[PDB]
């Protein structure tokens, strides 16, 4: 209900500036050698955005979800296991639960009683490990489910590690009249600093016709311990607020967006 | 007091017609949403069975021809169509005030096809006479309607003391009536005359039912 | 499915007490009550009492202090304790399953309980066959005279139930502290005097089954 | 659900949530394995070209005489106290005589129904209360007797009873439209594909007229259509064949 991890080291909120990130394909139309003008929820260029870490600095605050938010999950040991979206973030109303149990990205919508800092646990990170999940502190209870979905099977590496970030898993989360669309893009990286100054068009992952109100969101994170004395590995994520400003999309002959311009 | 003045006392209805059975009650009413009672059907060869619960919903086990309605005090059972399976005694049980007694009971008879009785006399054997008893048995079974009059008349004069019968009601299996006539006599009375007769009179049989027999016919 | 046949009592004396065992089967006795009635003693079908759904009991206004009911969930049987029985209490008793609105949906076979101080008297069966000079019209009728027995009833059949067409079971006539039962069957000439015919009896109370040849 | 192994009661019906799928309803209408097929507000042939938000197949059984109560604009014991439907029910009710399936030796008395209730139910309001209430001012304190009825009663689904009492596996397909996006639809029937000929095409997303011919254009995995430099549709990926 109000489980907050105590191993978080008191540090101020980190911030950065997005150079050109937060652009995705707004439609399913193939175009060749054009500069298409469009207006939808994208991240404004040169806009100040936050920087949240998940390490042994473990950030998981209650952040606002007005229209949509852009994420850039920089992972090394795959600490990010999913996201939470809902209005009250408790069992009072319906709340979207996105979680990855290291085998399938489970997506459900029930009256999930989320805590102040939910997480998943991997016991025995040192010896006799087996990389098995035992603690599931995502929610306390669930009632009156309205949507259920399980992604394809995968195999995530729960090996706790320290150092730089290896994978760049960018996502976009928005809610437009119940159409909770999710974009994704996975690419490697060697990042030891703030959000990279680059560009990459994100492809659509899934489309969740849920039909609920969403005003705030959180992020699920994995922990390790050999449930308050747990610690995390090496990962981080960002939060960029989308706005319906005017943007251009430069399409190449192959049909991909190679560059964009914020008016 | 709850005087369940159920009427009529009995009925004799033909096939394909409509029979009506009323039921009166005193108390109580307004239990949850109604004040209706339960109806039953006691066949001569089967115990009672629930017909309609709350007088507005049919009950399984019995045919679905039963229906009806009723006021807060008066109730009515509509039997339509009257068939050969409705030969039974209907009742009306209280359900909302102790005691849950039934009505007076309305016996419904079905006017089936008529049939004449059989004739078979069985005088007592020499062993029965040695025991002390002497009971001539004359079976008049497989007939319809029940309007039958058996009356023994010995050759000497009209008998009115030893006349006896065992009238069987219309069974559920056997749709016809049956009656076993008997004549209680002593050894001297049986040997008083040689010839006797099992005299009877049936409604359908215009001619008199008679059959003579001797004492040595055993 | 629902079975509520009664048994146990055979013959009771007046001014005594004995319980009628109504065997419950087909439904949970704790979830449904069991009624108790008798077959029209004078006036219409007389209701005696009912066991509630695992609680108290209700009884007739006249039989409030006379009769009592008690349930035994261990044996799945309900006992109908009788007290102060008189000669007028002789009738066929039935039990039924408590319905929704205190209805009696399913009913049992019941049993005939006779109230009398006299003891059980065995029967004196006399086979009824036609004589050599007896008349006949394209048929041969037989009978069995079960005279001088007590208490009622007694079921009579023919050849262990082989003959069923012409069989007619009549009610027993009340004699002086005894009963006189009679039965008959219409059969062709090929079954008598050529073949052997045996008339069997069955006393439901004493379970007496003694065969008698015609 | 129509051919399920076992059904629920009339007041505790098994609400099977159906969403994000399709179904050819003409097969069920012509399945030759039903006793009643009555769709209210829309015919089985018209609903094949319509989509719905949520579909709930309420699974239960009732007697033959009670089938008329399960319909819009009809009252009764089950229509008011056990399972209340809306006055504007736009779904469809289907039933099948299950006397050879549900009934057994002695009668199947597992299906229960309430003879009354404290108040009439609302549209699509389920109640599983088994409490025995008092009718008069004399409190019974639980058990029934002396003016306090027991509402739950079992159905008399016997194998030798009349057709009015036999079981009918009623399946009320509750079709409704809520604020959420449409998820259920009918059979998306199509025609044969024609190539290298002037034919009018009609896809789910766009339509037009032209000669459909293969080319070296490579659409992305999510791109279903394509436009030229002038932002005009000049290419399309067939939804059936990639």
């Amino acid at each position: 209900q109000c489980v907050n991890l105590t191993t978080r080291t008191q540090l101020p909120p980190a911030y950065t500036n997005s150079f050109t990130r937060g652009v995705y394909y707004p439609d399913k139309v193939f175009r060749s050698s054009v500069l298409h003008s469009t207006q939808d929820l994208f991240l404004p260029f040169f806009s100040n955005v936050t920087w949240f870490h998940a390490i042994h600095r473990f950030d998981n605050p209650v952040l606002p979800f007005n229209d949509g938010v852009y994420f850039a999950s920089t992972e090394k040991s795959n600490i990010i296991r999913g996201w939470i979206f809902g209005t009250t973030l408790d069992s009072k109303t319906q709340s979207l639960l996105i979680v990855n149990n290291a085998t399938n990205v489970v997506i459900k919508v029930c009256e999930f009683q989320f805590c102040n800092d939910p997480f998943l646990g991997v016991y025995y990170h040192k010896n006799n490990k087996s990389w098995m999940e035992s603690e599931f502190r995502v929610y306390s209870s669930a009632n009156n489910c309205t949507f259920e979905y399980v992604s394809q099977p995968f195999l995530m590496d729960l090996e706790g590690k320290q150092g730089n970030f290896k994978n760049l898993r960018e996502f976009v989360f928005k809610n437009i009249d119940g159409y909770f669309k999710i974009y994704s893009k996975h690419t490697p990286i060697n990042l030891v600093r703030d959000l990279p100054q680059g560009f990459s068009a994100l492809e659509p992952l899934v489309d969740l016709p849920i039909g609920i109100n969403i005003t705030r969101f959180q992020t699920l994170l994995a922990l390790h311990r050999s449930s308050s004395g747990w610690t995390a590995g090496a990962a981080a994520y960002y939060v960029g607020y989308l706005q319906p400003r005017t943007f251009l999309l430069k399409y190449n002959e192959n049909g991909t967006i190679t560059d964009a311009v914020d008016c | 007091n709850i005087v369940l003045t159920q009427s009529p006392a009995s009925l004799a209805v033909s096939l394909g017609q409509r029979a009506t059975i009323s039921c009166r009650a005193s108390e109580s009413v307004d239990s949850y949403g109604n004040s209706f009672l339960h109806w039953y059907q006691q066949k001569p060869g089967q115990p009672p069975k629930l017909l309609i619960y709350l007088a507005s919903n049919l009950e399984s086990g019995v045919p679905a021809r039963f229906s009806g309605s009723g006021s807060r005090t008066d109730f009515t059972l509509t039997i339509d169509p009257v068939e050969a399976d409705d030969a039974a005694t209907y009742y009306c049980q209280q359900n909302n005030e102790d005691p849950f007694t039934f009505g007076s009971g309305t016996k419904l008879e079905i006017k089936r096809a008529d049939a004449a009785p059989t004739v078979s006399i069985f005088p007592p054997s020499s062993e029965q006479l040695t025991s002390g008893g002497a009971s001539v048995v004359c079976f008049l079974n497989n007939f319809y309607p029940k309007d039958i009059n058996v009356k023994w008349k010995i050759d000497g004069s009209e008998r009115q003391n030893g006349v006896l019968n065992s009238w069987t009601d219309q069974d559920s299996k056997d749709s016809t009536y049956s009656m076993s006539s008997t004549l209680t006599l002593t050894k001297d009375e049986y040997e008083r005359h040689n010839s006797y007769t099992c005299e009877a009179t049936h409604k359908t049989s215009t001619s008199p039912i008679v059959k003579s027999f001797n004492r040595n016919e055993c | 499915q629902v079975q509520l046949k009664q048994s146990g009592p055979s013959l009771v004396q007046p001014s005594q007490s004995l319980s009628i065992t109504c065997t419950v089967s087909g439904f949970s006795l704790t979830s449904y009550g069991v009624h108790w009635v008798r077959q029209s003693p004078g006036k219409g079908l007389e209701w005696l009492g009912v066991m509630w759904r695992g609680g108290n009991t209700d009884y007739n206004a006249a039989f409030m202090s006379r009769l009592s009911i008690t349930k035994d969930n261990s044996k799945s049987q309900v006992f109908f304790k009788m007290n102060s029985l008189q000669t007028d209490d002789t009738a066929i008793y039935y039990c039924a399953k408590n319905g929704g609105a205190h209805a009696m949906d399913f009913w049992g076979q019941g049993t005939s309980v006779t109230v009398s101080s006299a003891k059980t008297t065995p029967p004196s069966v006399y086979p009824l066959a036609p004589g050599s000079a007896a008349q006949t019209n394209s048929m041969v009728t037989l009978g069995c005279l079960v005279k001088g027995y007590f208490p009622e009833p007694v079921t009579v059949t023919w050849n262990s139930g082989s003959l069923s067409s012409g069989v007619h079971t009549f009610p027993a006539v009340l004699q002086s502290d005894l009963y006189t039962l009679s039965s008959s069957v219409t059969v062709p000439s090929s079954t008598w005097p050529s073949e052997t015919v045996t008339c069997n009896v069955a006393h439901p109370a004493s379970s007496t089954k003694v065969d008698k040849k015609i | 659900v129509f051919n399920a192994t076992r059904f629920a009661s009339v007041y505790a019906w098994n609400r099977k949530r159906i969403s994000n799928c399709v179904a050819d309803y003409s097969v069920l209408y012509n399945s030759a394995s039903f006793s009643t097929f009555k769709c209210y507000g829309v015919s089985p042939t018209k609903l094949n070209d319509l989509c719905f938000t949520n579909v709930y197949a309420d699974s239960f059984v009732i007697r033959g005489d009670e089938v008329r109560q399960i319909a819009p604009g009809q009252t009764g014991k089950i229509a008011d106290y056990n399972y209340k439907l809306p006055d504007d029910f736009t779904g469809c009710v289907i039933a099948w005589n299950s006397n050879n399936l549900d009934s057994k030796v002695g009668g199947n008395y597992n299906y229960l129904y309430r003879l009354f209730r404290k108040s009439n139910l609302k549209p699509f309001e389920r109640d599983i209360s088994t409490e025995i209430y008092q009718a008069g001012s004399t409190p019974c304190n639980g058990v029934e007797g002396f003016n306090c009825y027991f509402p739950l009663q079992s159905y008399g689904f016997q194998p030798t009873n009349g057709v009015g009492y036999q079981p009918y596996r009623v399946v009320v397909l509750s079709f409704e439209l809520l604020h959420a996006p449409a998820t259920v639809c009918g059979p998306k029937k199509s025609t044969n594909l024609v190539k290298n000929k002037c034919v009018n095409f009609n896809f789910n997303g766009l339509t037009g007229t032209g000669v459909l011919t293969e080319s070296n254009k490579k659409f992305l995995p999510f791109q279903q259509f394509g436009r030229d430099i002038a932002d005009t549709t000049d290419a399309v990926r067939d939804p059936q064949t990639l």
